[PDB]
């Protein structure tokens, strides 16, 4: 097809918004759950909160602005939740931050995070002569050196490492992504519409059929900030200005018999957990060291 | 010395409303994990404290009835058991205290 | 946004912060004795003395006193200079710190990561030194350059030669 | 130098200066309810019969043997009293008495509600716009039944009238900032009301009251609110340890 | 005596039309009659103008001075009118607008000195006024950048005209 | 010009200064944890550091006898020095002690508090500053470097 970056950025814009229209329209009145508060620090508050328009950061609000900031991921019964996907039914919810004893919850959250933001830097950086193709964002545990993202690039692109200042220019369009402050949109988007989503991406719709392959429902996630849509599993932070140290580090070559994936590292620290400038820049050599876990 | 003129009001707000005089925020407050109140990062918690000051004298309270005299002290270690407990091995050979509350979460038994 | 404030040792875990002390140490001996070869490290040019040159001075520590006897009997009364950490940090040209007289800077004893700015902490971080208490400039002559990293001793000075010293003197308040 | 300070408010009270009045208070209308009527369970179903509601309505009036007691010393009291006239006035009553409330007239609701019914419907909405209209009545009124009682002190009757009433309103409550509040306005919502009035027969004038208004317990929930509240959790003292009831 | 500052509250703005921009609620809480100084309470309200009413309690919190519980009792007592008396969701949304001191009323004594002397000592009395306005914080003006004042000069020479022409 | 001094001036001049550190020591033995101003906290720190080294010494030894029939005032409290307190301290050299800045006194003055206490004393634990867990985010980031470098080295 014939598809020009802007308008089919545009095409999965209207695509997205039109099923979150749909979502909506799903739900007719307002309807009050009663939200019982199981946190340690303020036991027995009850809230009364709308259906499928009141997110947990609303919730929130109603104790301090303690908890608006502090507060990453809700705990929905037993369930991690995100802070700007709407409440179903009524439920017990706690909020988890950094500084709890068993932050792995929110430490898996915020690499998964920080990857997708790289994804939307590295496909808006080459020009649109070349091919982008985001193939997914594989797991990898925070005791690794960083997160890394898988992206194809072109065929006449095969030989080409990027130099040191090219690696620094995506961190400085990272950074720009970061200056604006931009939210986290999760929503619930049945298999085939998803397919929709990612026509262009051979890889994607792979990988939505694989995900929708574990779910009875083929049911996927969305996530969306900005004008940048894509395809994740579990949570993720409620907003984009959460990251203050954000840095990319370099790239590496894995080839399979049948395409080669490009491989881009980068380390991040979230604003409450900045470390020293000594810390860093330790920590930002083992970036550098390739990563292989994927089962 | 006796003032020569009256100061006009226009110089008067420059000195009254300088920087320096100004009171200056502060960005050491956090909020305490245990009981989500607000305390400074060096400081003690003002509401944990007093939780346990409340709870230290009502222990001292109890040890003064154990020794009517005002000049009676122990001469051995000094153990605090509450309510559904008994001394241990470790623990014979040392003075009692009784408390008829349950024993508090932050209190740990050794 | 008003972040709060917050220092090296404030999200260190107990189990992590002798870990960070080891780790910081280890690299102050190893890049401390990898500068230990001036002359194998291809050094700048060295001239023949020439009138009217000028060298290179030190940055040393103050001990105490110690009481001296010459051959005549007379008593003198020396003061120990301990020279600790001492390496020269960065060269300017003559035309742009003068315009006569070359500017050598020279660092002081070694201090902590943890406690300085980012820009002087980045300056060494290129150099590979650890970080200095004090940084003084020194006029130097063009046929006595020396290249910067270069440590230098208490050999420098010979005995029976006339010194000078430079220092902030004891502040006795209001 | 000698000057301090005067007038500070407060508000004490004792049982002898309320026994001293040289003029005991002059009450217009009784403050409670004599008897709470208790309408049967299906009634939700049986406003959808129009021949099986009407007359059994119509038993229950001739039947009760009080309520004819009463309906009778009315008549002694004060002749040309029509039961079957008295649900068109009762029903104008009611639409005129919520006007007011619109127009925020105070002088002509006095006359429409009683003394004990003015605080409950003025003093929420004091500072607040209100827009109340009607639109439909599906079901004709219905008088309930009729009570009375004889105070022998001063010899006064009052005679309170149950109406069942089946409404069709439109309710929107404005913010004073102007935003809405409770309900929309072109949303005719069916409500079912059980209103009591009352009259002072000994009174010469004795003009027609509205006195309390009647929900039934198995009432349908009202309409929920826009604005989201939450309750808060019980305040605890630093002695003090939560617990959780189960 | 002047109380116009209470009266506030009682203004019943006219029903908006739906498509309109919502209105920002507008709390106005006073209290009358503070022991503490008129010059000492203006400091710690210069403190809190502009900052959201959560971070607002907070420097009040740790402040020393005798005016600042006072100020906390004020903003605490104004917060709950907010969210019960207004139908102000969301209890945290609420951001200082305008806070100032008045000068009350003073009581009149005699101090004395020595030698026979005196002087008119000043019992002194304060007010405190506080307005709370619903939505996040407006963000503070960063100071003119090097561009701006090149705008401005390269502009303000552009509107020269020549003085007493003709 | 106060350099080197390691001294504080305090009550009405030298012997004053001994006499309040007299009454608050012999309170800090009998109950083991007292609140007093910081800067007379800091003070009464390094003599209840080495009071218990006299105490070391053995109850046979005239000198700390007398040392400690000077510092603790209720006669009561010397058998409790040299039977409880000592007993207990033999294992560490210099941690006998631990100081607190409690937050400001609810008064006029507005004075800066602080709470000294002993080692394992019979009382509710005072709420110490907890350091984070080793699952934080950075936490977790430096370990990597641990296991990496003690894997090769
Ligand atoms: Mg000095
Ligand atoms: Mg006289
Ligand atoms: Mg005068
Ligand atoms: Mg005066
Ligand atoms: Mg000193
Ligand atoms: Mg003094
Ligand atoms: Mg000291
Ligand atoms: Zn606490």
């Amino acid at each position: 097809s014939q598809l020009s970056p802007t308008e089919l950025i545009e095409m999965q814009n209207d695509l997205f918004n039109k099923e979150k229209n749909r979502q909506l329209s799903l739900t007719p009145r307002t309807e009050k759950i009663e939200v019982k508060h199981v946190g340690k620090t303020d036991p027995g508050t009850v809230f009364v909160m709308n259906k499928n328009i009141s997110t947990p950061y609303s919730c929130a609000m109603h104790l301090s602005e303690w908890y608006c900031r502090k507060s990453i991921l809700a705990l929905v019964d037993g369930q991690p939740w995100d802070m700007y996907k709407p409440l179903t039914k009524s439920c017990e919810i706690k909020f988890l931050t950094f500084k709890d004893d068993d932050p792995g919850e929110v430490n898996k959250a915020y690499w998964r995070s920080c990857a997708m933001m790289m994804g939307c830097v590295i496909e808006r950086a080459f020009k649109d002569e070349y091919v982008v193709s985001l193939v997914r964002a594989p797991e990898v545990p925070v005791i690794a050196g960083a997160f890394c993202y898988d992206v194809v690039l072109d065929k006449r692109l095969d030989e080409w490492m990027p130099t040191k200042e090219n690696l620094h220019s995506f961190t400085k369009d990272a950074r720009a992504l970061i200056y604006k402050d931009l939210p986290f949109e999760t929503l619930e988007v049945e298999a085939k519409v998803a397919l929709e989503i990612f026509q262009h991406n051979k890889y994607k719709l792979d990988f939505i059929e694989e995900k929708a392959s574990q779910n009875p429902e083929r049911i996927v996630k969305l996530h969306r900030f900005g004008d940048f849509i894509d395809v994740s599993e579990g949570p993720l932070i409620p907003r984009t200005s959460i990251c203050f140290q954000y840095e990319v580090s370099a790239v590496h070559n894995l080839q399979t018999q049948s395409s080669l994936v490009r491989r881009f590292q980068g380390l991040s620290l979230p604003v409450h957990l900045r470390a020293h400038f000594t810390i860093w820049n330790k920590l930002l050599e083992r970036s550098r060291k390739m990563v292989t876990e994927d089962k | 010395a006796a003032p020569k003129n009256r100061r006009s009001i226009e110089v008067n707000r420059c000195r009254r409303r300088n920087p320096q005089k100004l009171i200056k925020v502060k960005n050491n407050i956090d909020v305490c994990p245990e009981c989500g109140h607000l305390k400074q990062k060096h400081i003690l918690c003002g509401y944990c404290y007093e939780k346990v000051r409340k709870e230290t004298a009502e222990i001292r309270r109890q040890m003064g009835k154990q020794e009517g005299g005002p000049f009676r002290a122990p001469t051995t270690e000094t153990v605090v058991l509450y309510s559904g407990e008994t001394p241990s091995e470790q623990d014979q050979g040392k003075r009692i205290i009784e408390r008829e509350r349950k024993r508090p979460s932050w209190f740990t038994q050794n | 946004h008003g972040k709060s404030v917050t220092w090296w040792d404030e999200h260190l875990s107990e189990e992590n912060v002798p870990f960070v002390k080891q780790l910081v140490s280890d690299e102050n001996k190893a890049q401390l004795a990898s500068k230990l070869c001036p002359l194998k490290d291809e050094p700048w040019p060295i001239h023949p003395w020439e009138p009217g040159s000028s060298r290179v001075g030190l940055i040393a520590l103050k001990l105490g006193m110690m009481p001296l006897w010459t051959k005549d009997g007379q008593k003198h009364v020396v003061t120990l200079l301990q020279v600790q950490d001492c390496h020269v940090l960065k060269y300017t040209p003559k035309e742009n710190h003068n315009g006569r007289m070359a500017a050598l800077t020279v660092g002081g004893k070694t201090v902590s990561h943890f406690h300085k700015s980012a820009s002087i902490l980045e300056f060494y971080q290129e150099l590979g030194l650890p970080p200095k208490q004090k940084v003084k400039i020194f006029n130097v002559t063009e046929n006595a350059v020396i290249k910067p990293g270069t440590p230098l001793y208490a050999a420098h000075f010979r005995p029976g030669q006339y010194v000078d010293v430079t220092a902030k003197t004891i502040g006795k308040g209001f | 130098s000698e000057k301090e300070f005067v007038e500070h408010a407060r508000k004490a009270g004792l049982v002898i200066p309320h026994e001293r009045l040289e003029r005991p208070i002059h009450l217009a209308c009784t403050a409670g309810i004599f008897d709470a009527y208790v309408p049967p369970e299906g009634d939700a179903r049986i406003s959808s019969l129009s021949k099986e509601g009407l007359a059994q309505r119509a038993e229950r009036l001739k039947k009760n043997v009080a309520s004819q007691l009463s309906i009778r010393k009315i008549r002694e009291s004060d002749p040309n009293f029509k039961i079957k006239d008295f649900p068109e006035k009762a029903k104008d009553i009611f639409i005129e008495a919520h006007l007011c409330l619109n127009n925020s007239d105070h002088d002509r609701l006095h006359t429409l509600v009683t003394e004990n019914c003015f605080p409950d419907m003025v003093w929420d909405i004091r500072y607040k716009t209100v827009r109340w209209s009607f639109v439909e009545s599906l079901e004709p009124p219905q008088v309930v039944q009729v009570r009375c009682s004889s105070l022998m002190n001063q010899g006064n009757i009052y005679g309170q009238v149950t109406v069942r009433m089946h409404t069709r309103q439109t309710l929107a409550i404005y913010d004073r900032f102007g935003r809405l509040m409770y309900g929309q306005e072109d949303v005719p919502r069916d409500v079912l009301e059980y209103v009591v009035f009352e009259k002072h027969l000994v009174d010469p004038y004795g003009s027609w009251r509205m006195h309390g208004k009647i929900i039934p317990p198995w009432a349908p929930p009202k309409q929920p609110i826009l604005k989201t509240v939450m309750i808060p959790g019980p305040q605890l003292k630093p002695w003090e340890e939560f617990e959780e009831p189960q | 005596i002047s109380r116009k500052w209470e009266k506030k509250n009682k203004i019943v703005y006219p029903p908006q039309l739906p498509g309109e921009p919502r209105r920002p609620a507008e709390i106005y809480h006073c209290r009358r009659q503070i022991k503490y100084s008129k010059d000492k309470m203006w400091y710690l309200a210069k403190l809190i103008r502009g900052m959201s009413i959560d971070q607002a309690l907070a420097q009040l919190e740790f402040s020393d001075k005798k005016g600042a519980q006072i100020i906390k009792e004020v903003l605490l007592e104004a917060q709950d009118m907010a969210v019960r008396d207004h139908n102000v969701e969301f209890r945290s949304n609420l951001y200082v607008a305008e806070s100032t001191s008045g000068r009350g009323q003073y009581l009149k004594r005699i101090r004395y000195h020595g030698r026979g002397r005196f002087g008119i000592m000043e019992k002194v009395f304060c007010h405190y006024f506080v307005k709370l306005v619903e939505g996040p914080p407006p963000p503070r003006e960063a100071p003119k950048t090097a561009v701006a004042h090149a705008r401005e000069y390269i502009q303000e020479l552009r509107n020269r005209t020549i003085t007493h022409a003709l | 010009i106060s350099h080197g001094r390691v001294f504080r001036r305090l009550g009405l001049g030298p012997e004053s200064r001994i006499h309040l550190l007299q009454n608050l020591l012999t309170g800090l033995v009998r109950h083991e944890r007292i609140e007093a101003s910081w800067a007379r906290v800091d003070e009464l720190r390094g003599y209840a550091e080495k009071l218990i080294d006299y105490g070391k010494l053995g109850d046979t030894n005239e000198r700390a006898m007398r040392m400690a029939d000077f510092w603790l005032t209720e006669k009561d409290l010397i058998p409790k020095l040299f039977q409880v307190l000592a007993p207990r301290f033999q294992g560490q050299n210099g941690g006998y002690t631990r100081m607190l800045q409690i937050p400001n006194r609810n008064e006029q003055d507005r004075a800066k508090m602080a709470v000294i206490e002993y080692k394992g004393n019979c009382l509710p634990p005072l709420p110490l500053p907890r350091r984070d867990s080793n699952l934080t985010l950075l936490n977790q980031l430096l370990q990597g470097l641990r296991q990496d470098q003690e894997a090769s080295s």
